[PDB]
RNA sequence: AUGUAUUAAGGAGAGUAUAACUUAAUUUAUGUUUAUGAUAGAGGUUAUCAACAUAUGAACUCUUAGAGAAAUUACUUAAUAAACGAAGUGAAUUGAAAUAUCUUAUUAACUUCAGGAAAAGAAAUCAAACGAGAUUCUAUGAUUAGUGUGAACGAAAAUAGAGCAGCCUAUUAAAAUAAGUAAAAUGGCUUUAAAGCUGUUUGAAUAUUGUGGG
RNA sequence: UAGAUGUGCAUAGUUAAACCGAUCAUUAAAAUAAUGAAUAGUGUCUAAAGUUAGACCCGAAGCCUGGUGA
RNA sequence: CAGUCGCGUAAGCGGGGCAUAGGAUCACAAGAUACAAAAAGGAAAGAUCUUGGAUUUUUGGAAAAGCUACGCUAGGGAUAA
């Protein structure tokens, strides 16, 4: 999220490691539909491969 | 015959009430002294503590200065004071804390368990009974002991007298070897009775039995459920692909 | 008398203990089998030492290299595959996959980098089966099809072969499709399973892709080729003619 | 010797009921249970013939105000060892059957700083086309990959066990997301040539709508 | 109850190595032309051993670091 | 034995010299081989075969001067006073 006043790209609140622990913890209780868009989402990982491939 | 019968008795009266059938590879194995030896000796290496320790010349206290000059004094040239040749020097190859336990194949350890269980079966020293294998202590004594009227000195003095005269009538006491009672769970009357009168036998829990404990007394008095769980946990060599394990031939006449 | 006082190991198991330095009559007395005042008596000689003469590995040198990238296949022959079916340890009616080849014991208790089907005993093999392995010899591919069976060579790794035995990955004889006309159907399947299954990897390197791209190995990527097309990703079949 | 639990500043001088400990050197009170305990008397020096639990009086001098030849002076309700930890500096014996690179060795030692522990820590991490998901401790992986003329030195992924915890609104108060920085040349360190540390001289870019590191 | 999990060795040989495979390697194309290599392992105990550790025991002169003493 | 060349009518001979007196590995360099390529496509650095430069002349392959009557230690006394 680029800051308006400072023009600096604030690092995401949850790091890519922690984003994978939320997607892995949410998928255990069937709550993966409530998390916002994440590259670690199991559906995003699969969709990106089928769409574009290697 | 492939299978061998096992008569189940009622413990107090020893009345044959049921008949079970086990395979010959469970209670009719040949007597292998070499395999029974490896197992009994494999259990002794595990119960050993092996904490003995000794100080070498590199651990004995003191300074590592040279005692006497290399030459000039006329006496034998000496180095440090912690050498084994000195009075308070260290033992070179002395004991040290290490592990004495050895290894024994699970299949060879199970064959040794069923060989010690068959050595008792063929000699008639394996007396299986029904469940609830506890000493039938008199009801009056149990009512007084639980109530608290009886002091400890009398509560113990009675258990010792009754267990001695109860085991002598059965020819199961010190005058005839001894007996070992193996039960699944801990029963107060039994385990407490053989804690005050130990000369008449002992009691053990299924998990507290070794191959050396089956061979250490005159007789083995085991429960039906205990035996079915004892031979079912030590048939690794057999169950590899079943055999008769508790097959009932004559049912208890309810 | 007592049993515990009458046990012992067979005499053939016990051997003499040689305690050196315990008298002349023992036979290992003063010198302790060391000789008389040499280097082997006072100290220790380096094992690699030859007295000064250069070793042959320094006079000739080490020959070759050790390939650290080669795959460690789990060799499987047809002579042994037929024995497991006659014994009832492998169901020939169902597809024989690495999960059922590793759990049966035919290849052993070690999961290596793959499974290759070889052609030992290919003359007495007449059981129609549907097997799937990582590789197969030329004599094992035609021996499986001569009896009326089907064989397919898929791409596996050491990690993917372990997930198949653990049930963390479902086996499939097809590669992952590519394109936007497959997302709706592939994503549909994932939700229905109601579990987190891992996907089997597809080849990425040139050699790996080419091996499973030709029909000679019955590769599962052979359907991507045209009859005149070659498996190699670089070379092409030249055209015969005068022009 | 190992394991478990608990605890986290140590010593000396002199004096004193010689089991009793501080010039008060055997203080004074509470509650409970007392032979079915706990684990119908004699006895205050002919003593402490009562254990548990909770309180309580007193507790000198030096180390340890300043000075000095510590336990003195002179004043005053002046007061904290060792081992363990991090960083800095950094050998030699030894092996290579000599010996320079190397090994011994990110060792011993010393120096500073800090706490009951410290350090480290929630990926500019590893993986390889599948994915894993902070740090620390133990074993395997591994006399392996690799390095080196050699002698020798020596990972990581992963697996198992001990513990498990995540966050910035950190349960104790911290960022308006990082510029002389990343990086380059050169001199060294570490090491496999990468990554990492560094003196000198120089010197970038701004997010997957593909900017930056590996 | 049910399913999974936890080092390893052997089951296939061959070459420097992969491909290959009861066949493989050299023969700059291949081919019985020649030559070599093919079939019970694994665990445990008792004993003797190789390797690395003080390494069967005792014994130097010396070298380095930190301190002490006029 | 395979490959393919010379000489000879032919048989056949030829893998230097009538015989006996010219050292490897490592590194480095020039050709071939198509083996492996540390995410992947290449490459670098490796691997096989052929070959070259050596008083590597201590020629099974260290880059190497002396003194000690002030000498030290461990030994032998291969005779050294
Ligand atoms: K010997
Ligand atoms: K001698
Ligand atoms: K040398
Ligand atoms: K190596
Ligand atoms: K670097
Ligand atoms: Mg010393
Ligand atoms: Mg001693
Ligand atoms: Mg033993
Ligand atoms: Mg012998
Ligand atoms: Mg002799
Ligand atoms: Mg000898
Ligand atoms: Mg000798
Ligand atoms: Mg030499
Ligand atoms: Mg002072
Ligand atoms: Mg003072
Ligand atoms: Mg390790
Ligand atoms: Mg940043
Ligand atoms: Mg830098
Ligand atoms: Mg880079
Ligand atoms: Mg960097
Ligand atoms: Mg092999
Ligand atoms: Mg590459
Ligand atoms: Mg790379
Ligand atoms: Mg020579
Ligand atoms: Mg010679
Ligand atoms: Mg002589």
């Amino acid at each position: 999220t680029k800051h308006p006043i400072t023009g600096k790209w604030h690092n995401p609140k949850y790091s890519l490691r922690r984003q994978a622990e939320l997607v892995k913890l949410a998928q255990e209780h069937g709550v993966e539909e409530l998390l916002p868009f994440t590259r670690k989402l199991n559906e995003e990982k699969l969709r990106k491969r089928v769409e574009l491939g290697l | 015959i492939t299978n061998v019968p096992v008569t189940v008795y009622s413990f107090p009266e020893l009345e044959p009430r049921s008949l079970e059938s086990y395979s010959a590879r469970h209670l009719h194995l040949p007597l292998r002294r070499d395999i029974l030896h490896l197992a009994v000796i494999y259990e002794g290496d595990s119960t050993r503590r092996g904490m003995a320790s000794t100080k070498t010349r590199y651990e004995v206290h003191g300074s590592h200065k040279k005692m006497s000059p290399q030459k000039g004094t006329g006496n034998a040239r000496r180095g440090t004071r912690q050498s084994p040749l000195m009075k308070g020097g260290g033992k070179t190859f002395g004991p040290k804390p290490r592990d004495f336990s050895t290894k024994l194949n699970k299949k060879v350890y199970d064959l040794a368990w069923r060989t010690a269980l068959s050595y008792r079966y063929k000699r008639g020293e394996l007396i299986v009974t029904e469940d609830g294998l506890d000493l039938p202590l008199p009801n009056d004594f149990l009512w007084l002991a639980g109530g608290g009227k009886l002091s400890r000195e009398l509560e113990d003095g009675y258990v010792r007298k009754w267990v001695h005269e109860f085991m002598t009538s059965l020819n199961w006491g010190k005058e005839a070897g001894r007996t070992t009672f193996i039960t699944g769970d801990k029963r107060p009357n039994l385990f407490t009775g053989f804690e005050l009168a130990g000369a008449e036998g002992r009691a053990l829990e299924l998990w507290d039995v070794d191959v050396k404990d089956l061979l250490e007394t005159g007789r083995i008095v085991i429960e039906r459920s205990a035996l079915k769980e004892m031979i079912e946990d030590h048939q690794s060599d057999l169950v590899t692909r079943g055999p008769n394990l508790g097959e009932v031939l004559v049912r208890a006449p309810r | 008398a007592s049993i515990l006082a009458s046990l012992s190991d067979n005499r053939g198991a016990y051997h003499k203990r040689i305690r050196k330095g315990r008298g002349p009559s023992s036979g290992y007395g003063k010198t302790a089998g060391r000789g008389t005042k040499g280097q082997k008596a006072h100290g220790h000689v380096k094992p690699w030492f030859q007295g000064g003469q250069t070793p042959l590995i320094v006079s000739h040198g080490r020959k070759g290299f050790v390939n650290q990238f080669a795959a460690d296949m789990s060799e499987l022959n047809l002579e042994k595959l037929q024995e497991w079916i006659e014994a009832g340890r492998i169901d020939p009616t169902k597809p024989i996959t690495p999960k059922e080849i590793i759990k049966s014991g035919i290849i052993g208790s070690s999961i290596k980098d793959g499974i290759k089907l070889l052609g030992r005993g290919k003359e007495s093999f007449k059981i129609p089966v549907t097997i799937t392995v990582s590789r197969a010899s030329a004599s094992a591919i035609e021996a499986i099809e001569a009896a009326g069976g089907k064989i397919v060579t898929r791409f596996y790794t050491k990690e993917s072969l372990k997930r198949l035995v653990e049930g963390k990955s479902l086996h499939t004889d097809k590669p992952l499709p590519v394109g936007k006309e497959h997302v709706e159907e592939i994503l549909a399947q994932a939700r229905s399973l109601k579990k987190k299954y891992y996907r089997l990897p597809d080849p990425t390197s040139r050699w790996d892709i080419e091996y499973y791209r030709d029909p000679a190995h019955r590769g599962y990527l052979s359907h991507q080729l045209a009859p005149g097309e070659s498996p190699s990703l670089y070379f092409k079949v030249p055209t015969g003619g005068e022009k």
